[PDB]
């Protein structure tokens, strides 16, 4: 029910035609209601002679004058003169908020470069009350105004966490191998819901999502940050990528790790980016959160560590690629447990050398054919290398010898379900795998589905 | 003598005696040449 | 008319429904002024076009007749819809879509009575009433008299198609032409435009010989009129009628020369005599030549009712010239260059020059002609050059033949042979330009430059040949027509021309 | 399909070599079932559209539901499917045939 | 002036629409533009294609070898198709495209140009017996 | 002439931009199609002894998949390129993290330099290109159909669908002009899409050997 001048005229006509006779009054009101250059009265008896529709004519002229030149409205919206014309059109169409404003809202959305917050607050309130169709401009205004866009992003973050939990529960026959291109889902719609060339709102939303995933969230969060960074890099989001100084570089490094998982040049680039980094408060804590929250990145780093251990066992030079992998594991182990400056306490050289010698001895035994103390030390030691050791063991006589070690490590030590599923999918040994699985709700369901 | 052993295999591909594929489908459409006819496309030529 | 429905009810239910519907324009005005600010005339024009589409789209077979049952004076939708330049277009379109409508014909008569014609629409609106057709025809020949020869060449197709829509329309047009042609001044223009209308009707497949024999006072002698009517209707020269006309024209009392000077008869005589594949028998050959000499030689003095002087002194020379050229046309094989000077003295007569022009057209337009020509320039093109030199009335015919040969693709020649043939025809065009026929040739080169795919080297050669023979001063029209072909970015860079562009920049 | 054809044949040469002579088959259908061209037909154009779609589904050169197999099938029958949709369109079946 | 091993160059307007510049007009209609083309005696693609105002898209060759060395194996397959079609259909005869396509695909399946002689057919991995069935039976069997 | 030489350099740079865009490297749209006058304004229009030297025309581009994968486009000044300038280029690459380069040579290289480029090919991938070979884009020729390099998973899925081995495919030489254009090595498969007048479209697969 659009008011304004038209609504006032309708109210006046209703007040005038409120009984009291006046048959000529109704005719005067009908004649006064015919737009300009009164040849419409000349066209009237041409249409009156066969059951006169006036509603058909009015709806037809409204529909053509809207739809045919909404393209012209967009063309004049597509700099200073066009922006001023769009502002004037928005000021004219603001009075028709209760009126149907599909075209009136599209005219303001097309020239939405000037925010105009004095009417923008009322427009945002009306859009929140009436669920307006302004998608991009409405989302940008909601992100820049208050935490309504923050609440919308928190709901999508919870939905993404629930989807990740359901995917972890729904087991299948390699930790869901998918790069940034094929994983376009559940974040491409959220990325399009972002402001686009809105560095401040997108950065605030990313910071809120990272804080929610770190302080009161699992490790499932903070991979959506890498997903949205990859989507913006592939989407040609120049401003958002250029806002983060090292964020684009570490996102490219993460994409290269996800694409291949074995590259010395990528490791050198990551080491060079970490060497000349800023302080741990800004660009260091965020980089640590991006390293820790990446589950697919963590799996790629574990595969790279296994490959580097195999290469070191082949070369027989235990004691820089292994050091780079250890530094990456220490950086991406966890940083959201305690909020503080950027620190990298890691690289146990003696324990790392003891763990690598066990894998080297297992490989040498497997090569020659075609233990418990090392497993106890791994269970009573750093589990970051334990995950890599379990992944290496999961994927003739050497395998039979390492099966008791895998059973001992299974009885020693959340993330082990994915490693066990990968080992079962990659792999006489079936009975040993079933005995290891039965020696321990997602893990039991995965064991039942495997057998 | 160049191509005496080139033939359509049972997966509708065209291969020689070395079992190397020459064409993925015979004549690129997989049709025999004795049952095709000269026809005219009514859409290529006329104006918009 | 919602108020009428309200007053004709105040069942009540449908009445209240219609009332609420009517109570359910100004927003369109607000959108229009917002678009005017964002943009004026285009918005109202598009609104009127959409209104015209809505009025046209459904039907109107009898409702306007029903409102005209009360004789339909009604200036409310007549004067509002009679002079806004767009509603009359709607009425013309409606009359074209629905012919024989009384109200549509009334509106056509009303828009014609205000002198607001300008749309042809020859099917329904132009030729339905005598008044409307008379007024649109008067406007048409006023335009064709004001425009000149360029407007003649640009406007005889649609105008002659409109006046030949019916035999009654052709009869009325020829009636106006016959009445106007007897005026002491300006009757030659009326006779000319009547002749192009008559030849358009002839080439449209309709017989128009009866009209031009009856309305052109040629029915004074019924025997000669009947012979000429059979001549023009049959489309060939028969011995019986030429013997009748020859024996009548050699009598003591000569008939008027008007019926023998009909251009259709003379063109058909050109078809009969100067065709290379024609063998006229000798017993009627001299009759043919004497008929042509009488038709194009005599000097007759007329004072408002009769004649007293007819000159036959030039008849002997004209007959000798036509006989010599007809002997050359029946000679075919060289023997043409052997006595070509005599041929050029016969070309000095205009009727002989047009006969030579038609013979050159038939000799050259025949395929495998330039393939059998060894010399750089054919002799018949030089005959065209002499025709252009001796006479200026044949210049449109020369240009028509030249553009016919220039547009002809000779696939039997080498590409360089085709190029030098086009250069030779273009040299004849340059000669025609130098002999006073300037503007149509430059117009044709302008047509060849942008909307035709002719060789740019040919246009450059034309510019080089023209600028080597012309000197200042130049008129405004020639400069305005010759400057754009010299500034086309495919001519100026490769191609003195600096003096010409300096003179055009300093003067125009 | 017209744009694809004008890419495939840059010269406007419409004489191609294709398996089923569709014009002769339409003429055979007209003669067999005694089609009167002067009368309105009882053939719904939506049945023409869905029949052409199902027929194009039936003509298989490359088996398989793989994306590779589907692309090879679409490529192998591209010209014939264009000719089939052009000849057996709704407007032509309504007016000409 | 000019390019070595390009002895004589002729210029002519094409007659058939095979070499005419065919364009699609604004109303979606095919129009055959008659434009100048140059036919040479002697071949060098790579220098001529680099020349100013020479179309690097449509300029082709009769020479199969230089098309292979300049434009590649798929381009020489297409050029071999066009040359064989020309030499077959010059006299108005017609051969189905299946056979021409199969011959060109057999001659171009191995990356290089496989000549139909003893020097292209007896040099692939076709086995000793079918190689010796063609030519140099004693030499092929001696090598085997 | 000298403006002819800078026109030739602009054409070579145009072909290099098109080649690097086709190879998957990040090439901006304005660089992909810059006019001759933009080349003259940017580089100097006088390559005889003035501003646009061959050293100034060196192009560094990065891949769209990883910024670590970068590639040089070196333009030697000398017509005939020897061992020492190759060693200079290898030194320039070894002080960076860039292992791919195109060497757009004017005259043909010495055979020692060519076999040298063969020698460190597993370590540094250096591709030599003649000046004549880059004055046009061969992929824009009407005889050359569309060549698309297939990823390794695409190759495995292709060989799994038709149940054929790698050697059963038709092959393409590594010295093919299109294979050199796309910079594809042995064991890599290129898919070729060309129009057909019997089927409409045909896709064939060639394996580099």
């Amino acid at each position: 029910x659009x008011x304004x001048x038209x609504x006032x005229x309708x109210x006046x006509x209703x007040x005038x035609x409120x009984x009291x006779x006046x048959x000529x009054x109704x005719x005067x009101x009908x004649x006064x209601x015919g737009v300009l250059l009164p040849s419409l009265q000349s066209a009237l008896p041409f249409l009156d002679l066969h059951g006169t529709p006036r509603l058909e004519f009015h709806q037809s002229v409204f529909d053509e004058l809207r739809d045919k030149l909404l393209e012209r409205v967009s063309a004049i919206a597509s700099a200073e003169e066009r922006y001023k014309k769009l502002e004037d059109l928005l000021e004219k169409s603001f009075s028709l908020v209760k009126m149907p404003s599909l075209q009136p809202v599209v005219m303001c959305v097309m020239k939405h470069l000037p925010k105009v917050p004095e009417k923008k607050l009322k427009l945002v309130m009306a859009d929140k009350e009436l669920y307006r169709a302004c998608a991009v401009e409405v989302k940008r205004q909601i992100w820049q105004d208050n935490q309504a866009l923050f609440g919308d992003e928190v709901s999508p973050l919870l939905k993404q966490y629930i989807l990740e939990k359901e995917s972890a529960l729904f087991s299948t026959e390699f930790f869901s191998p998918s790069p940034k291109t094929r994983r376009q889902g559940e974040v491409v719609q959220r990325l399009t819901r972002m402001v686009g060339k809105n560095v401040k709102l997108y950065d605030m939303v990313l910071q809120f999502l990272r804080t929610l995933f770190l302080r009161t969230r699992n490790v499932h969060y903070c991979t959506l940050r890498a997903e949205l960074l990859m989507s913006l890099h592939d989407l040609d989001v120049g401003e958002i990528c250029t806002v983060d100084p090292c964020h684009k570089f570490t996102w490219c490094l993460d994409a290269c790790i996800r694409e291949r998982f074995v590259d010395s040049k990528r490791a050198r680039e990551l080491q060079g980016f970490l060497d000349g980094v800023k302080k741990g408060q800004e660009q260091v804590l965020g980089d640590l959160s991006m390293i820790l929250c990446d589950p697919f990145a963590i799996n790629t780093l574990a595969l790279s560590t296994v490959r580097h251990l195999q290469e070191l066992v082949g070369q027989e030079t235990l004691p820089l690629l292994l050091l780079l992998r250890l530094l990456a594991l220490g950086q991406g182990a966890w940083d959201m447990i305690d909020s503080q400056v950027f620190k990298e306490p890691k690289m146990e050289v003696e324990l790392i050398t003891r763990f690598l010698p066990m894998l080297m001895s297992f490989l040498v035994d497997d090569y020659t054919f075609n233990p418990e103390s090392f497993t106890k030390f791994l269970q009573e030691q750093r589990m970051a290398c334990e995950v890599g050791l379990y992944y290496v063991l999961h994927i003739k006589n050497a395998l039979l010898r390492l099966l008791p070690g895998l059973v001992e490590t299974f009885g020693d030590l959340g993330d082990i379900f994915l490693h066990l599923l990968t080992g079962n999918l990659a792999l006489l040994e079936d009975f040993c795998s079933s005995l290891f699985d039965g020696f321990f709700r997602k893990e039991n369901v995965h064991r039942h589905a495997l057998r | 003598k160049s191509m005496e052993s080139v033939m359509v295999k049972y997966d509708a591909t065209v291969r020689n005696s070395i079992n190397q594929v020459v064409q993925l489908r015979y004549g690129e459409d997989g049709l025999a040449g004795e049952s095709v006819e000269f026809q005219n496309l009514a859409t290529l030529k006329p104006s918009n | 008319x919602x108020x009428x429905x309200x007053x004709x009810x105040x069942x009540x239910x449908x009445x209240x429904x219609x009332x609420x519907x009517x109570x359910x324009a100004q927003t369109v005005n607000l959108l229009a002024e917002w678009l005017i600010q964002t943009g004026p005339v285009q918005v109202q024009e598009t609104v009127e076009n959409h209104l015209k589409s809505l009025l046209i789209k459904h039907f109107d077979p009898r409702k306007a007749d029903s409102i005209f049952t009360e004789e339909g004076e009604t200036p409310a939708w007549l004067e509002q819809m009679i002079a806004h330049t767009t509603w009359r277009d709607l009425f013309y379109k409606l009359a074209e879509a629905h012919p024989d409508c009384l109200m549509l014909n009334f509106t056509v008569k009303l828009i014609s009575d205000a002198g607001y014609q300008g749309e042809i629409t020859s099917v329904s609106t132009a030729c339905q009433q005598l008044e409307v057709f008379s007024r649109v025809l008067r406007t048409s020949l006023a335009t064709i008299l004001d425009g000149g020869e360029e407007n003649l060449e640009k406007n005889l197709p649609e105008f002659a198609k409109m006046v030949c829509h019916g035999e009654h329309t052709y009869l009325f047009a020829q009636a106006m032409m016959s009445v106007l042609a007897q005026e002491e001044q300006g009757g030659s223009a009326v006779r000319r435009i009547a002749q192009e209308v008559q030849r358009f009707a002839q080439e449209k497949g309709h017989d128009a010989s009866q009209i031009t024999l009856a309305l052109g006072t040629a029915a004074s002698y019924p025997r000669a009129c009947q012979a000429l009517g059979a001549m023009l209707s049959k489309g060939a020269l028969n011995p019986a009628d030429i013997t009748v006309l020859f024996k009548m024209f050699t009598s003591m009392d000569p008939p008027p020369v008007e019926l023998i000077r009909v251009p259709a008869f003379l063109d058909l005589f050109m078809q009969s005599l100067f065709k290379p594949g024609a063998r006229i028998n000798q017993d009627h050959k001299h009759k043919y030549i004497h008929i042509l000499a009488y038709a194009a030689s005599v000097v007759e003095t007329w004072k408002k009712n009769k004649r007293v002087s007819i000159n036959k002194d030039e008849l002997k020379s004209t007959s000798k010239a036509v006989e010599t050229v007809h002997n050359l046309c029946c000679n075919e094989n060289s023997e043409l260059v052997a006595e070509l000077s005599t041929l050029y003295q016969c070309i000095r007569f205009p009727v002989v020059a047009m006969g030579v022009l038609k013979w050159v057209d038939w000799t050259v337009s025949e395929p495998r002609y330039f393939q059998l020509q060894t010399d750089h320039t054919p002799v018949h093109l030089a005959l065209l050059d002499e025709i252009s030199t001796c006479h200026q009335l044949l210049h449109p015919q020369v240009l028509q033949l030249l553009v016919k040969l220039f547009e002809t693709e000779h696939s039997q020649l080498d590409v360089m042979e085709q190029l030098e043939l086009k250069k030779t025809l273009l040299d004849r065009m340059v000669h025609l330009l130098s002999r006073g026929y300037v503007l149509p040739v430059v117009s044709y080169i302008r047509k060849c430059l942008e909307k035709l795919d002719t060789d740019i080297s040919l246009i450059r050669y034309f510019v080089t040949e023209v600028l080597d023979v012309i000197a200042p001063p130049y008129t405004s029209d020639f400069v305005q027509l010759f400057l754009p072909i010299l500034e086309n970015d495919s001519i100026a860079g490769t191609i003195p021309v600096t003096e010409f562009i300096a003179h055009c920049k300093s003067n125009f | 399909d017209r744009e694809v054809l004008r890419v495939i044949f840059p010269t406007g040469d419409s004489k191609v070599v294709l398996p089923c002579n569709l014009l002769r088959m339409i003429w055979n259908a007209q003669k067999i079932f005694h089609i009167n061209p002067r009368l309105p037909s009882d053939l719904h154009p939506i049945k023409v559209v869905e029949g052409v779609k199902e027929l194009s589904k039936k003509l298989v050169i490359v088996n398989g539901d793989d994306p590779l197999s589907r692309q090879a099938q679409e490529n192998a029958t591209l010209l014939f499917n264009i000719h089939l949709r052009s000849t057996l369109c709704s407007r032509r079946m309504a007016e000409e045939f | 002036q000019g390019i070595e091993q390009i002895s004589k160059v002729y210029m002519h307007l094409p007659q058939t629409d095979n070499k005419k510049k065919i364009i699609i007009t604004e109303d979606g209609e095919f129009k055959a533009l008659q434009e100048w083309i140059l036919e040479t005696d002697g071949v060098s693609l790579m220098r001529v294609l680099s020349e100013k105002d020479v179309d690097p898209v449509r300029t082709t060759s009769n020479d199969i070898v230089e098309i292979f060395t300049v434009l590649g194996i798929e381009a020489v397959r297409k050029a071999l198709e066009r040359e064989l079609y020309h030499v077959i259909s010059f006299d108005g005869s017609y051969v189905n495209y299946r056979h021409l396509a199969l011959l060109c695909d057999t001659m171009t399946c191995r990356g290089h140009l496989m000549a139909i002689t003893r020097h292209g057919v007896n040099r692939q991995d076709t086995g000793p017996l079918m190689k010796c069935s063609f030519e140099e039976t004693v030499d092929v069997l001696m090598e085997a | 002439d000298d403006e002819e030489e800078t026109y030739r350099l602009w054409k070579i740079r145009k072909t290099i931009m098109q080649l690097c865009h086709d190879r998957g490297y990040l090439v901006t749209q304005d660089e992909l199609d810059q006019t001759l006058e933009e080349f003259k304004a940017q580089f100097g229009d006088k390559p005889s002894e003035g501003r646009p030297r061959r050293t100034d025309l060196t192009v560094l581009v990065a891949h769209n998949d990883d910024p670590t994968d970068q590639m040089f486009v070196f333009f030697p000044e000398e017509p005939k390129v020897g061992i020492k300038t190759i060693k200079v280029y290898c030194q320039r690459m070894q002080e960076e993290n860039i292992t791919r380069a195109l060497i757009v040579v004017q005259q043909g290289m010495t055979p020692s330099a060519k076999q040298s480029l063969v020698d460190m090919a597993p370590k540094y991938i250096l591709e030599q290109f003649l000046q004549q070979e880059l004055l046009i884009n061969i992929t824009e020729h009407e005889l050359v159909p569309e060549h698309v390099v297939m990823t390794k998973e695409e190759v495995t899925e292709l060989l799994a669908r038709y149940k054929l081995r790698e050697n059963q495919l038709p092959r393409i030489q590594a010295g093919d002009p299109v294979a050199r254009y796309f910079g594809i090595k042995r064991g890599q498969v290129v898919k070729i899409i060309r129009p057909s007048e019997t089927a409409g479209r045909y896709i064939t697969y060639r394996l580099v050997q």
